[PDB]
């Protein structure tokens, strides 16, 4: 389990091969049906391509459609121009309040992420010393046991 | 689960790299002795 | 807190901490041995009476039931830490007893050194010296290894000597002091022995079956001796990580056993410091000095 | 500022009193009728338990080329395209996460066996030096 | 967060193994001396 990241400054391709060798050894209605079919087939359902073209001299209806929607259009452009750019820049201000809130959370996550790594670092340096202490003592016995036997 | 695994996998992978080199050191040491 | 203790009418030469960290023992030129509560309000209870000379060195046995006291009256007393009653008088040396140590672990043993130049091994049950090592120069400080096989003696010859109990020979000589050695002490591991000397050098020496053969393992500096020619004693921390040694310049010096950096230079004392002790569990230092006051520094 | 179900910017936000989280009223009302509990914390929650909140209202500038015609034809078409091709692509992302899960846990357990195999190897090699 | 919790437990196990590994090494050191010490007894 234990593998010191901060302390071990000195194999991935080697260990990958040894891990590889142990791997060599071992809810909606109709809506969902047409939606998944439209995405799978990559085809959007065709809309009413009629109102825009039409023709002078069935078309009596198509003509009368163009008038009422054009009058609704010209009324729909009047109430926009009345306010004008005030209604747009009022929504632009809302988008700046929405944006800054996200980047505050980017910082809060940034701080606690570096704070967790900061605690780990001390632990790595604590034990890495203790392992260094153990290995020095290990090498001392290794030669001590020899020099005892050489003299006997 | 994917992130915690991949991190802990390559973490557990470094256990082997360490373990392999120590195992190797035990061989030439004992062999030459 | 720091905590200041007072009561000794004369110079305090030594102080120790009970092995279980519940009490302190202190004594000096007055001839009284005072016991103190380490916690609570740092109260003083029993006074041990019966030394006619000054108390040069105290020790506890490893159990904390027996307290040993080398006095200038040539007698080494054994004290009951519980009741304060005297147990035995080791009458034997012809001159002042400068210091004593009690063997830990093994059957009860005591070693002494004095101005008669000899080192004696005592079995507290015999009322007589067991072995005698005539040196030739007055002996100042003496300690056993953890195996209770060897005696380590520091004198005025600048040479720490190691004696074999079975062979009764000068086994080892350590060179590396330029002047008199005033205080010796073993690491809790048995691994290293700590020495103070007039030359103002604190030296650690390593004693092992298999030795490098020139065991001047480390040298520390800071510690000053002067015209008072007081005996100076040093101590190991409970874990062997810190080294404290008293000095005559009013400062308690504590060093890092590895890097050798001075961790602490502490004031508060007015005169020379004679002994520094570490609490066996917590980073607490008892500093004893000739100004008759003790401090309980916490690190 | 957003809803914690759809990913909307709510028109009538309402907060639940068991877990402080703002939802759009329609979407939280639907969850309580489906199963009467809070969607995030899975705590007991009812329609009367909710508390409506007030804000300075949200404003969307209806585009300059806004008529019944593009809103019926072009805009509504793009909305059901964007819903369709996203959730299909999102279903593709969930399928691979489960496959890449299986490659993770297998490679993990493969490493566990190497460590267990090398734990017997190392200490016995060290023991042999001691002997 | 997870790396902290799984690592913190692994180190005690790393150390405790080496601690016991060190204890055994000390024993061989502790005896080998005695045979050398008994060379002086025969003399």
């Amino acid at each position: 389990v234990d593998a010191l990241p901060y302390f071990d400054q000195g194999v991935r391709e080697a260990a990958a091969a040894l891990v590889e060798e142990e791997t060599r050894r071992y809810t909606d209605i109709m809506r969902n049906e047409f939606e998944r079919l439209a995405a799978r087939q990559p085809i959007e359902l065709l809309s009413m391509k009629r109102y825009e073209l039409p023709a002078p001299s069935e078309c009596v209806n198509n003509s009368m459609a163009q008038l009422e929607h054009q009058a609704v259009r010209i009324e729909n452009l009047e109430l926009m121009s009345q306010h004008g750019c005030n209604a747009w820049k009022v929504y632009n201000e809302n988008l700046v309040h929405m944006i800054e809130h996200a980047q505050k959370e980017l910082q809060k996550l940034r701080k606690h992420i570096q704070d967790l790594n900061w605690q780990r670092k001390n632990m790595q340096l604590t034990a890495g010393s203790k392992l260094r202490e153990m290995e020095s003592n290990w090498v001392s016995l290794v030669s001590k046991n020899y020099e005892i036997e050489r003299t006997i | 689960e994917l992130s915690h695994a991949l991190y802990q996998h390559d973490a557990a992978c470094r256990v082997i790299a360490r373990l392999t080199k120590e195992v190797t050191a035990a061989r030439e040491a004992l062999a030459t002795l | 807190p720091i905590m200041l203790l007072s009561g000794h009418e004369g110079e305090v030469y030594c102080c120790k901490f009970h092995p279980n960290g519940s009490t302190l023992a202190s004594a000096g030129f007055d001839r009284l041995i005072l016991l103190w509560n380490v916690y609570g309000d740092c109260d003083n209870y029993a006074t041990l009476k019966g030394h006619s000379g000054a108390v040069m060195e105290l020790h506890y046995n490893t159990d904390g039931s027996m307290l040993f006291s080398a006095s200038t009256d040539k007698t080494v007393a054994v004290w009951d830490s519980e009741t304060g009653e005297r147990v035995k008088r080791l009458k034997g040396h012809t001159s002042f007893v400068n210091s004593c140590y009690p063997a830990r672990r093994g059957p009860q043993l005591v070693c002494t050194g004095s101005d008669d130049g000899t080192v004696k091994l005592w079995d507290i049950r015999k009322k007589a010296a067991i072995q005698t090592f005539q040196n030739t120069y007055q002996v100042l400080a003496v300690t056993f290894n953890d195996t209770s096989d060897q005696i380590i003696s520091g004198g005025i010859d600048n040479d720490i000597k190691v004696w074999d109990l079975r062979q009764n020979k000068l086994t080892y000589t350590m060179r590396g002091h330029a002047d008199s050695v005033t205080g010796l002490s073993l690491s809790s591991e048995g691994s290293y022995l700590l020495s103070n000397a007039m030359d103002n050098t604190v030296r650690v020496w390593d004693v092992r079956p298999f030795a490098p053969k020139e065991r001047c393992v480390k040298i520390f500096q800071g510690n000053v001796h002067n015209f008072e020619k007081n005996l100076l004693r040093c101590s190991w921390s409970p874990d062997g990580s810190k080294i404290a040694a008293g000095s005559a310049d009013r400062f308690v010096y504590v060093w890092d056993t590895t890097s050798r950096r001075i961790l602490y230079k502490l004031p508060g004392h007015a005169g020379s410091i004679n002994e520094v002790a570490f609490h066996p569990d917590e980073p607490i230092i008892i500093s004893a000095s000739s100004d008759k006051r003790l401090y309980m520094g916490e690190i | 500022l957003i809803c914690s179900i759809s990913n909307e910017v709510p028109e009538h936000p309402c907060v639940s009193p068991v877990s402080n989280h703002v939802y759009e009223r329609r979407l939280i009302e639907k969850y309580i009728a489906e199963n009467g509990t809070d969607p995030i914390n899975n705590q007991p929650l009812s329609e009367e338990q909710l508390i409506d909140i007030k804000v300075a209202h949200p404003i969307r500038p209806k585009p300059p080329s806004a008529t019944s015609i593009p809103a019926i034809l072009k805009a509504l078409q793009d909305e059901w395209d964007a819903v369709m091709l996203h959730s299909f692509t999102l279903r593709q992302q969930l399928q691979t996460t489960r496959q890449e899960l299986s490659h993770a846990l297998y490679q993990h357990d493969a490493a566990c066996r190497v460590i267990a195999r090398l734990t017997k190897e190392v200490t016995a090699a060290r023991e042999a030096l001691a002997t | 967060e997870e790396l902290k919790k799984h690592e913190d437990s692994a180190i005690p196990r790393r150390l405790e193994c080496l601690k016991e590994d060190v204890q055994r090494q000390q024993e061989r050191e502790k005896e080998l001396q005695h045979r050398y010490a008994d060379l002086l007894l025969e003399k």
